[PDB]
C-alpha cells in the first residue's frame, strides 16, 4: 500500500533558542567596523570551500589542489576519477556549442 | 509597577484653552495675534510643549507624528483626533447586530 | 440521529424568530414558544429535574380551525362533491403522513420539544396545528386561511 | 534637564530632519526625557521592500554550506563484471549491478559534495538595507531611542514587565555601542531572558530587526549608524581594500 | 461599374494614408508598464490580524 | 460521466413557488480565525457584508465562530435537512461574497 496508517509525533520548533535568535548577527561586521573583517571571516566549513563558490567540477579542482595530498587513497582516487568525467562531460556533451 | 493603562482617547470640550494656556506659559504672557501660526522650530520648546500636553491628557504623540507637527495648529488637530481601544470582538458585538445574527468566540 | 439542539451552533432563540420570518408572517413570538412545546416533554423534563404550558388549547384551535377552513375552500372550489367526498378530502390533507411532510420541510421538528427523537408523527402534527392555533391568535382567520392555501391545499 | 540631541553630520537642503522621544529605562514612567533628531537620509527614506528582502536573503544564504552528498555508480562497492551476456537469455541487458536503475545503485543526479551558496551583494546595497529597514522601525511606532541601557536593579523580571506597560511587544532588541562598556544591569537582566536579545553596535542587521517586533537604540549608537551609512554615499570608488590606510578614513 | 478607373483614382488615398499612422501610433507605443507604490505596500496586507 | 454517477429527476421543495416562494438556506455557520492567512479573506467579510447581509434575508441564521482553524469554511444548511460545506479559504471580499449568494438563492 505505502502510507502511513497514524499520525507521527508532532514536532515542536524552539524559535527562541539562542542560535535563531542571535542568527545573521554581524554580518554587517563589515561596513559597521572600520573593514576589519570581510563578512566571509564568519564562514566555517571545509578549507576549500570558505568564502568561493563553482559548480562540481570547479569544486573538485580546488579540493585536489587544496587538500590534495591530505586525503584518503581510495577518496583521493575517486576524486581523480569525478574530474576525469565532469572534463568530458562539460566539454563534450551537451544541449549547446 | 503601575497597572497597564488603556489606549483609549477622547478628546475634551476645552481643548482650545487648554492649549492657549499651555502655549501662553511656554513661549510666554506676551503672545502674538494667530497664535495658531507660532512655528514649533525651536526643538527645546517643541518638547516642553509636547510634554505638559502628553503628561495631562494622557495621550502623546507617537515617533512617527512628530516631525508633521511643524506648527501649534498640527498640534490642536492632532489632538481632536479621538483614539477607541477595543477588541473586534467587542466592537462587532455592539455594531447594531441584526437578531439573526450570532458571533462567538474561541480564544 | 440526535436532535439538531443537540449539536453545534444553536441558539433556539433567534431561530424561532427566522421560523417566523421564513414564511412571512408577523406572529407573536411568546405564543409560538408555547407552540412547540409538547405535554410529553414537560412530563419526561420534571422526572429528569427530580433527580410551562401545554400545547393543548393552540392545538385544539388550530386542528378546528383548518378543518373548517379547509371546508370552507373545497366547497367553494367543488361544488357539485357530497359531504362524506369532501370529509375524506379534508381528512387526507389533514392527514398524518402529509401534514407530517409539510412540518419535517419547515424544520417544524427542528424546533418541537418532544421526550423522542426522531418525532413520533402523532405529536409532530399535534405540534403543526400549535403552530396554526398560534398564527390564528396572532393575524387573525384571513393571514390563518392564506397559510393554510398556501400549505395544505398545495398537497 | 531636557535631553535634547541634533544631528552633526550635514543635511541636505530640501530635506528636514524627523524628530523620536528619548526615554530612559531608570523608570517605569521615565518615557519623554527628551528630543531627539535624526539624520532623514538614515531614518526617513523611501520604504523599500524589495531591498529588505535582497539583503535579508543574502543574509540568510551567503554563509549556508550544504553537507548532503550521495555516491554515483562510479563511487558504489562492486559492479565491475557484466551481469550475463547480452544476447543469450531473456534477460534485460546489463553492463553493471550498480546502476541508477538497480536496486542498491549509485544515484543518477544526487547531492554533490560540500556545496558552497557565497555570493556577495554590492557594499552600497547592504547599506541601503539597514537604512531602509531603520525608516521602517520609525514609521511603524517599532523604533525607541534611550538615553543609556542602565537598569535600576538586574531583576529579568523588570525588563519584561516594563516592555508590558510600554507596549513594546513579545521580542525587544537591544543595541548597545561597544561590547565592553555594556551597563552591569542590563548584561545580567538580558542573559536569562529568551526573547529579549543585547548586541553591540556592529551586531546590527536586517534579520535580527525584522525577527524582532522593537528595536531599541541608545543615542551614542544612533549618532555611530549616522556617521557609516551616511559615510556610504558621498565616497569615492576604492583605489584599494579599505583596511588599508587612507588620508581620512578611521 | 459606377465610376471608370479615372474616377477612383486617388478618391480614398487619405483615408487609406491617415489609417496607417493609426497603425504605425500603436507600434510605436509599446513600452513596459507604470509601476506604483501601492500595490509593493499592499503585499503586508497578507499578515493582516483581526487583533 | 452520467452512467459513472446518479440521477434525479427536476424538482422543488414542497411545490415552492406555488402559493409564496420560501427560501431554502436556513442556517450559515461561520468558521474563521483570528490570526492566519487563510481565514484573512473571509476576516473583512465579516467586517463588512455579514451585517448587511444579514438584514437582506432574514429567514437565515447566521452563526461566526472564530476560533484557530488552518481552513475556513462554511456550513450551508437547507429546509429539506441537506448539508453542503464549502472551504472559503483563501479567498477574495468578493468571491466570498459570489459563494454566499449562491447559497442562499439555491434548495
Ligand atoms: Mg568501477
Ligand atoms: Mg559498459
Ligand atoms: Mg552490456
Ligand atoms: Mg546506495
Amino acid at each position: 500500500i505505502g502510507i502511513r496508517l497514524t499520525l507521527p509525533p508532532p514536532k515542536v520548533v524552539d524559535r527562541w533558542n539562542e542560535k535563531r535568535a542571535m542568527f545573521g548577527v554581524y554580518d554587517n561586521i563589515g561596513i559597521l567596523g572600520n573593514f576589519e573583517k570581510h563578512p566571509k571571516e564568519l564562514i566555517r566549513g571545509p578549507i576549500w570551500l570558505r568564502g568561493w563558490k563553482g559548480n562540481e567540477l570547479q569544486r573538485c579542482i580546488r579540493k585536489r589542489k587544496m587538500v590534495g595530498s591530505r586525503m584518503f587513497a581510495d577518496d583521493l582516487h575517486n576524486l581523480n576519477k569525478r574530474i576525469r568525467y565532469l572534463y568530458k562531460h562539460f566539454n563534450r556533451h551537451g544541449k549547446f556549442r | 509597577c503601575p497597572p497597564l493603562r488603556s489606549r483609549a482617547y477622547t478628546p475634551p470640550e476645552d481643548l482650545q484653552s487648554r492649549l492657549e494656556s499651555y502655549v501662553k506659559e511656554v513661549f510666554g504672557s506676551s503672545l502674538p495675534s494667530n497664535w495658531q501660526d507660532i512655528s514649533l522650530e525651536d526643538s527645546r520648546l517643541k518638547f516642553n510643549l509636547l510634554a505638559h500636553l502628553a503628561d495631562d491628557l494622557g495621550h502623546v504623540v507617537p515617533n512617527s507624528r512628530l516631525h508633521q507637527m511643524c506648527r501649534v495648529r498640527d498640534v490642536l488637530d492632532f489632538y481632536n483626533v479621538p483614539i477607541q481601544d477595543r477588541s473586534k470582538f467587542d466592537e462587532l458585538s455592539a455594531s447594531n447586530l441584526p437578531p439573526n445574527l450570532k458571533i462567538t468566540w474561541s480564544y | 440521529p440526535v436532535r439538531r439542539s443537540e449539536k453545534p451552533n444553536w441558539d433556539y432563540h433567534a431561530e424561532i424568530q427566522a421560523f417566523g420570518h421564513r414564511l412571512q408572517e408577523n406572529f407573536s413570538l411568546d405564543l409560538l414558544k408555547t407552540a412547540f412545546v409538547n405535554s410529553c416533554y414537560i412530563k419526561s423534563e420534571e422526572a429528569k429535574r427530580q433527580q410551562l404550558k401545554s400545547n393543548q388549547e393552540l392545538s385544539e384551535q388550530g386542528t378546528s380551525f383548518s378543518q373548517t377552513c379547509l371546508t370552507q375552500f373545497l366547497e367553494d372550489e367543488y361544488p357539485d362533491m357530497p359531504t362524506e367526498g369532501i370529509k375524506n378530502l379534508v381528512d387526507f390533507l389533514t392527514g398524518e403522513e402529509v401534514v407530517c411532510h409539510v412540518a419535517r420541510n419547515l424544520a417544524v421538528e427542528q424546533l418541537t420539544l418532544s421526550e423522542e427523537f426522531p418525532v413520533p408523527p402523532a405529536v409532530l402534527q399535534q405540534t403543526f396545528f400549535a403552530v396554526i392555533g398560534a398564527l390564528l391568535q396572532s393575524s387573525g382567520p384571513e393571514r390563518t386561511a392564506l397559510f393554510i392555501r398556501d400549505f395544505l391545499i398545495t398537497q | 534637564e531636557p535631553v535634547l540631541r541634533k544631528v552633526e553630520l550635514p543635511v541636505p537642503t530640501h530635506r528636514r530632519p524627523v524628530q523620536a522621544w528619548v526615554e530612559s529605562l531608570r523608570g517605569f514612567e521615565q518615557e519623554r526625557v527628551g528630543l531627539a533628531d535624526l539624520h532623514p537620509d538614515v531614518f526617513a527614506t523611501a520604504p523599500r521592500l524589495d531591498i529588505l528582502h535582497q539583503v535579508a536573503m543574502w543574509q540568510k544564504n551567503f554563509k549556508r554550506i550544504s553537507y548532503a552528498k550521495t555516491k554515483t555508480r562510479a563511487e558504489v562497492r562492486g559492479g565491475g563484471r557484466k551481469p550475463w551476456p547480452q544476447k543469450g537469455t531473456g534477460r534485460a541487458r546489463h553492463g553493471s549491478i550498480r546502476s541508477p536503475l538497480w536496486r542498491g545503485g549509485g544515484v543518477a543526479h544526487g547531492p554533490r559534495g560540500p556545496t558552497s551558496y557565497y555570493y556577495m551583494l554590492p557594499m552600497k546595497v547592504r547599506a541601503l538595507g539597514l537604512k531602509v529597514a531603520l525608516t521602517v522601525k520609525l514609521a511603524q511606532d517599532d523604533l525607541h531611542i534611550m538615553d543609556s541601557l542602565e537598569l535600576p536593579t538586574g531583576d529579568p523580571q523588570y525588563l519584561t514587565e516594563l516592555a508590558h506597560y510600554r507596549r513594546w511587544g513579545d521580542s525587544v532588541l537591544l543595541v548597545d555601542l561597544t561590547h565592553e562598556e555594556m551597563p552591569q544591569s542590563i548584561v545580567e537582566a538580558t542573559s536569562r531572558l529568551k526573547t529579549f536579545n543585547l548586541i553591540p553596535a556592529v551586531g546590527l542587521n536586517v534579520h535580527s530587526m525584522l525577527k524582532h517586533q522593537t528595536l531599541v537604540l541608545t543615542l551614542p549608537t544612533v549618532a555611530f549608524l549616522e556617521d557609516k551609512l551616511l559615510w556610504q554615499d558621498s565616497r569615492y570608488r576604492p583605489l584599494y581594500p579599505f583596511s588599508l590606510p587612507y588620508s581620512d578614513f578611521p | 461599374p459606377y465610376m471608370t478607373r479615372e474616377q477612383e483614382r486617388g478618391h480614398a488615398a487619405v483615408r487609406r494614408r491617415e489609417a496607417f499612422e493609426a497603425i504605425k501610433a500603436a507600434a510605436t507605443s509599446k513600452f513596459p508598464p507604470h509601476r506604483f507604490i501601492a500595490d509593493q505596500l499592499d503585499h503586508l496586507n497578507v499578515t493582516k490580524k483581526w487583533s | 460521466t452520467a452512467r459513472g454517477t446518479p440521477s434525479r429527476f427536476l424538482a422543488s421543495v414542497l411545490h415552492n413557488g406555488l402559493g409564496r416562494y420560501v427560501q431554502q438556506l436556513q442556517r450559515l455557520s461561520f468558521s474563521v480565525s483570528r490570526d492566519g492567512a487563510s481565514s484573512r479573506g473571509a476576516r473583512e467579510f465579516v467586517e463588512r457584508e455579514v451585517i448587511d447581509f444579514a438584514r437582506r434575508n432574514p429567514g437565515v441564521v447566521i452563526y461566526v465562530n472564530s476560533r484557530p482553524c488552518c481552513v475556513p469554511r462554511v456550513v450551508a444548511e437547507y429546509l429539506n435537512g441537506a448539508v453542503r460545506e464549502e472551504s472559503i479559504h483563501c479567498k477574495s471580499v468578493e468571491e466570498i461574497s459570489t459563494l454566499v449568494q449562491k447559497l442562499a438563492d439555491q434548495s
